[PDB]
C-alpha cells in the first residue's frame, strides 16, 4: 500500500499537505505497522529507516503528530520511542516516568514486563546522559528508577547506601532541613520521581528495622526512633510512621 | 502456588510493616470475584483469611 | 505509652536530651497528637539553642538540659541574653507571633552576626546563617519576613560589595519559591527606595532580578509574569540617566527578555 | 440575636450560590455533550449512508509491483518511465 | 487532604456532621476543576477513602452521594485514562445505587436528581466504553438496556403554583431526559422510529404549551441523534452482506416511507437535517 501511495508523491490537497504523508498516517495507524513505514527507534537512539523514508527525506513533523496519535491511543511505549525519535527528549521523560511510577512493585519476574520496562528505561537514560535542569531531572529519574528496582526486588544494603550517598532523602530528623532543600531544588523528572522514592526508602528502613526485631525492644525504639525522624523530615510520613509504631506493637 | 511474602504473612510471618495496607485488597476482590465464585471451599477460605463475608454460613463446606 | 511520655517528662538529670527524644519516639487521642507534635517543634528549638551553647554557659546548657522550658522562658532567659537571632525566630515562629520590623531585625541580625562570624567569606558565613534560619522559619510567615531579609541582606551586600546574587542563591537555599522571590524584588524596585540611590549602585536590584530569572531560566505563567516585568524593569531604567552601569543592565535584562521568549 | 440571623443567612447564601453555579455547569456539560454527541453522530452518519448507497489477487500484486517500480523511479528523479 | 479524608471516613464511618461531609464534597469538587487539583485528590487515594463507606449511607446525605457522584463525573472527565480503573472499581461498587437511581425516575425530585447524577457519572464513563465493556461485559450490557427503557420512560412521562412546580418538574425532567436520550445515542429499526416519533411528540407538545428552552435544545438533539443512530444501524444491515438483498429492498422501502412522512411532518413542525433526512429517505426509497 505503501508503495502505491508512494505514486502521489507530489500531490498536494487543497490546503496544501502532501497527500503521500496523509496516506502513511492513516495507514501507519491503521495497519499497526508504523514500525515499517515510518520506521523503528533501535535501543541506542538511532532511527532505523522506514519506507515513507524513501520518498521524503525528512518526517519530524509527521513522528511528531504520529507519537500524540499513540499519546491519544493511551499506546504510551510506542509514544515514547516515536518522540525519542523526534528529537523531543522531554515528551520521552515524561512518558518514561508517567509508566516508571507504578514500576514500583515487582512480582512474578520475567513474566511482568519489569524487565521489559526496565531494560527501556535503561537504555533511554544511556541515550540522554550521552546525548541542566532537562538532563538532571532525567539522570535522577533513572537513578530513582534504580532506587524502585531494589526496593522492588529486595535490593537493600547496596540501594540504602546509594541513598545515602544522593542526599535526596532523609534519613534523620534534623535531615528534615536537607529533606526540604534537596525536594525543592531539584527538576521535574527527578521530583515526579520523589513520591515513590519516599516510599521505598520508608520500606527499606522498615525491612531492616523487622530484621532487626526478627535486643528486641532496643530494636523496636530504633525503628521507631528512624521512622519519626523521616516523619519530621518530609504529613503523610507522621502517620505512616505512627501507624507502623502501632502495627509492630 | 511479592504474594508469597503477603502468604506467610498472612498464616505464619509477622511482617510488621510500615505504611502498608492490609485486608482492605483480600475482601475487595472477594467481594468483586469470590463472593459469588462457584467454589465453596475457594469462598470459606476467603472469607476466613479476610475476616469478611461474617454473614455467610458458607454450609456447603462447614455441616457440623 | 502514657509511662514513656512521663520519663521523657521527668524533670531529672540522669534523662537526657537523647533519651527524651528516644522516650518520645517510643510514644480524645488528637489533641493529644498535637500536643505531642507541638512539644516536638519547642524540642527542635531547645536543642538548637542548647548545641548553639555548647559550641559558642555552662549553667545555660545544664538548665536547658535539666527540665522542659517554655517559650518564654527561652525567648526571655535563653534565646535574647545570648542574641541567638536565628532561635527567636524559630521561637516567635513556633509562638505564631508576627511582628514585621522585628523578624526584619532578627534576619539581619542572622547576617551580620554570621558576617561577623568568619572575619568572600563574610558573605560566606552570612549565607550559612541565613540558610540555616530561613529553612527554620521560611513555613511560619509570622517570623521569616522574606521582603525584609531580601532588603536588609541587599543592603548588606550592597555595602560590602559582593557578588549580587548571594541574596538569591540564599534566599532559593533556603526554598523560598522563585516566584514570591521574584514579587519582593520587584516590589523592593518598584518602591525606589533612595537608599540604593546614596549608594551609586541603582542597578542592584535590577542585576539581582537578571541573576534570579537567568538562574530560572537554565533551571508559561511565571514567564509570563517574568516577561511583564523584565518589561516594567526595562521602562523603569530606560527612564533614569543613562550611566554605564544602567546601559549594561539594560542590555542584560533585554538578553533575559529574549531568552524568556525563547524559553516561552 | 439579628446576628446569628445574619450569619446563618450569609451561609445558605453561599450554600446556593454554590449549588446553583454546580447545576449550571452540569446542564452546561450535559448540552455541550449533546452538541458533541450531535456533530459525531452526524459524522458516523455520513458514513454510514456512504456505506448504504454502497448497497443498491494476482492482479493487483502486478499492478502493485509496477506501481512502485513507477514511484521508485520517481523518488529518485529518474526519467519518468510511461505508466 | 489526608486529614480530610481521614475524617470524612470516620465521618460516614458513624454517619455524621452530614452538614460537614457536605460542605467537604463540595469543596472538593470545586477543586477538582483544576488539572493537578484532581490528580492530587486521586493521590490521596479519594477513592480509597470514600468507595468503601459510601455503602453505608444507603446501607444531606443524598446531596453528599449526588455531589460525590458528581465529582467522580468530573474527575473522569478531567483524566480519563489513568483514573478509569478506580472509576470502574467505585461504579462496580455503586452499581447497584447506580441503577436504583435510573430506576426510580419512574415512582419525586429526590428521584429525579439521582437518576440525572447516576446518567451524567454513566456519560462521563461512556468515553471509555471499550474498557468499559472489557472489563464489566454485564455491565454495560445491562447499562444499554436499562438506558433505552428510561429514555422511553421520560418520553412517555412528558408526552402527556402547582402548575408552577409542575412545569419545573417536567423542565428538569425534559433536561435529563435529553441528557440520556445523547447518552444512549452515543453508545429494531421500529424502536428507533417511536424513539424519533416520541422525540417530534414531546417537540410539538412543548411548543404547544405556550427551563423550557433547555427542552427544546435536548429534544432537538434527541432528533438529531435519533436521525443518526437509525440511519447508521440501516447503512450497516445495507452494507452487511450478510443481510440478504431482500430484507435490503424491503427494509429501504419501509423505511423510505416511514422517513417520507416523518420528514414531512418534520418540515411542517419546523415551517442540513431536513436535507440529509431527504436524502436518506431517497436512497432508501
Amino acid at each position: 500500500a505503501l508503495q502505491y501511495f508512494y505514486f502521489l508523491r507530489n500531490e498536494k490537497d487543497n490546503q496544501g499537505e502532501s497527500m503521500f504523508l496523509r496516506c502513511v498516517s492513516e495507514l501507519v495507524i491503521e495497519s499497526r505497522e508504523f514500525d515499517m513505514l515510518l520506521g523503528k527507534l533501535e535501543k541506542d537512539g538511532s532511527r532505523k529507516p522506514g519506507a515513507i523514508d524513501k520518498f521524503t527525506r525528512d518526517t519530524k513533523t509527521i513522528i511528531n503528530k504520529v507519537a500524540s496519535v499513540a499519546e491519544n491511543k493511551g499506546l504510551f511505549e510506542e509514544a515514547a520511542k516515536l518522540y525519542d525519535l523526534a528529537k523531543n527528549p522531554d515528551k520521552v521523560l515524561e512518558l518514561t516516568n508517567k509508566l516508571l511510577s507504578p514500576v514500583v512493585s515487582q512480582i512474578s519476574a520475567p513474566q511482568s514486563n519489569r524487565e521489559r520496562l526496565k531494560n527501556m528505561a535503561l537504555a533511554i537514560a544511556e541515550r540522554y546522559k550521552s546525548q541542566k535542569s532537562i538532563n538532571s531531572t532525567f539522570y535522577l529519574l533513572l537513578d530513582l528508577i534504580t532506587f524502585f528496582d531494589e526496593y522492588h526486588a529486595g535490593h537493600i544494603d547496596l540501594s540504602f547506601d546509594v541513598i545515602e550517598r544522593l542526599k535526596l532523602v532523609p534519613l534523620s530528623q534534623d535531615s528534615v532541613e536537607e529533606r526540604v532543600a534537596a525536594f525543592r531544588n531539584f527538576s521535574d523528572e527527578i521530583r515526579h520521581n520523589l513520591s515513590e522514592i519516599l516510599l521505598a526508602t520508608m520500606n527499606i528502613l522498615f525491612t531492616q528495622y523487622k530484621r532487626l526485631k526478627g535486643v528486641q525492644e532496643d530494636k523496636d525504639s530504633v525503628l521507631r526512633s528512624q521512622a519519626r525522624a523521616l516523619i519530621t523530615f518530609a504529613g503523610d510520613t507522621n502517620a505512616r510512621l505512627v501507624q507502623m509504631e502501632v502495627l509492630m506493637n | 502456588q511479592d504474594f508469597k511474602n503477603c502468604f506467610q504473612e498472612y498464616i505464619h510471618n509477622k511482617d510488621r510493616r510500615l505504611s502498608p495496607t492490609t485486608e482492605n485488597k483480600l475482601r475487595l476482590h472477594y467481594r468483586r470475584a469470590v463472593r459469588a465464585s462457584t467454589d465453596p471451599y475457594k469462598r470459606a477460605v476467603y472469607c476466613i483469611i479476610g475476616r469478611c463475608d461474617v454473614s455467610d454460613n458458607h454450609s456447603e463446606v462447614a455441616d457440623k | 505509652a502514657r509511662v514513656v511520655a512521663k520519663l521523657a517528662d521527668m524533670h531529672s538529670p540522669e534523662i537526657s536530651l537523647k533519651q527524651r527524644l528516644e522516650y518520645i519516639s517510643r510514644a480524645a487521642d488528637g489533641e493529644f497528637l498535637h500536643e505531642l507534635e507541638e512539644k516536638l517543634e519547642v524540642a527542635r528549638i531547645q536543642l538548637q539553642i542548647q548545641e548553639t551553647l555548647t559550641r559558642q554557659v555552662g549553667d545555660a546548657v545544664s538548665q536547658l538540659d535539666s527540665q522542659l522550658m517554655d517559650i518564654t522562658k527561652m525567648f526571655g532567659q535563653y534565646a535574647d541574653p545570648f542574641r541567638l537571632s536565628e532561635c527567636k525566630l524559630a521561637i516567635i515562629h513556633c509562638a505564631g507571633h508576627s511582628d514585621p520590623i522585628l523578624v526584619q531585625t532578627l534576619w539581619q541580625d542572622i547576617i551580620d552576626k554570621e558576617l561577623s562570624d568568619s572575619m568572600v567569606d563574610r558573605m560566606q558565613s552570612l549565607h550559612l546563617k541565613i540558610t540555616s534560619l530561613g529553612k527554620i522559619y521560611a513555613s511560619t510567615p509570622r517570623y521569616f519576613p522574606l521582603e525584609f531579609l531580601v532588603k536588609y541582606l541587599e543592603q548588606q551586600v550592597c555595602n560590602f560589595s559582593w557578588d549580587a546574587g548571594f541574596v538569591t542563591y540564599t534566599m532559593q537555599e533556603i526554598n523560598v519559591p522563585v516566584p514570591k522571590l521574584l514579587e519582593v524584588y520587584d516590589h523592593l524596585f518598584k518602591a525606589r527606595d533612595p537608599w540604593w540611590s546614596r549608594m551609586k549602585k541603582p542597578l542592584h536590584l535590577l542585576e539581582s532580578i537578571y541573576i534570579l530569572l537567568s538562574g530560572y531560566v537554565q533551571e508559561r505563567r511565571f514567564t509570563t509574569l517574568c516577561l511583564d516585568a523584565i518589561s516594567c524593569y526595562l521602562v523603569e531604567l530606560q527612564s533614569m540617566d543613562p550611566a554605564p552601569a544602567l546601559l549594561n543592565t539594560v542590555s542584560n535584562f533585554k538578553s533575559l527578555q529574549a531568552k524568556l521568549e525563547r524559553l516561552s | 440575636d439579628i446576628q446569628g440571623f445574619l450569619k446563618n443567612e450569609k451561609d445558605n447564601a453561599l450554600l446556593s450560590a454554590i449549588e446553583e453555579s454546580r447545576k449550571r455547569t452540569f446542564v452546561m456539560a450535559e448540552e455541550y455533550h449533546r452538541e458533541s454527541m450531535l456533530v459525531e453522530w452526524e459524522q458516523v452518519k455520513q458514513r454510514v449512508l456512504h456505506t448504504l448507497l454502497a448497497s443498491g489477487d494476482n492482479v493487483e500484486m502486478a499492478y502493485a509491483r509496477q506501481m512502485y517500480m513507477y514511484n521508485e523511479k520517481v523518488v529518485s528523479g529518474h526519467l519518468q518511465p510511461s505508466l | 487532604l489526608p486529614i480530610l479524608f481521614s475524617a470524612l471516613e470516620v465521618s460516614l464511618r458513624i454517619k455524621q456532621n452530614l452538614h460537614f461531609c457536605e460542605a467537604i464534597l463540595h469543596f472538593l469538587f470545586t477543586l477538582a476543576k483544576t488539572h493537578q487539583g484532581a490528580a492530587a485528590m486521586a493521590g490521596a487515594g479519594i477513592t480509597q477513602t470514600v468507595c468503601l463507606p459510601l455503602l453505608s449511607v444507603y446501607q444531606s446525605w443524598p446531596g453528599v452521594y449526588r455531589l460525590t457522584v458528581s465529582l467522580m463525573e468530573r474527575l473522569l472527565k478531567t483524566l480519563r485514562y489513568n483514573f478509569l480503573s478506580e472509576a470502574l472499581d467505585f461504579v462496580g461498587v455503586h452499581q447497584e445505587r447506580i441503577l436504583q437511581c435510573l430506576s426510580a425516575v419512574r415512582t419525586s425530585l429526590s428521584c429525579l436528581e439521582e437518576a440525572d447524577h447516576t446518567v451524567g457519572f454513566l456519560l462521563q464513563l461512556s468515553n471509555f466504553t471499550k474498557e468499559w465493556h472489557f472489563h464489566l461485559p454485564q455491565l454495560i450490557k445491562d447499562v444499554q438496556v436499562n438506558l433505552c427503557y428510561l429514555c422511553q420512560a421520560c418520553t412517555s412521562l412528558l408526552h402527556s403554583l402547582e402548575l408552577r412546580q409542575l412545569r419545573t418538574v417536567q423542565h428538569s425532567l425534559l433536561k435529563i431526559l435529553g441528557k440520556t436520550l445523547a447518552t444512549l445515542r452515543a453508545f429494531s429499526f421500529g424502536t428507533l422510529l417511536a424513539t424519533v416519533n416520541v422525540t417530534l411528540s414531546m417537540l410539538g407538545e412543548m411548543d404547544k404549551k405556550k427551563e423550557s428552552k433547555n427542552n427544546k435544545s435536548l429534544l432537538l438533539f434527541i432528533m438529531e441523534n435519533c436521525f443518526y443512530l437509525l440511519i447508521s444501524q440501516a447503512v450497516r444491515y445495507l452494507r452487511d452482506p450478510s443481510v440478504h438483498p431482500r430484507d435490503k429492498q424491503r427494509m429501504k422501502q419501509e423505511l423510505s416511507s416511514e422517513l417520507s412522512t416523518l420528514l414531512s411532518s418534520l418540515s411542517r413542525y419546523f415551517r442540513p437535517l431536513i436535507q440529509l433526512v431527504q436524502a436518506f429517505v431517497r436512497h432508501v426509497q
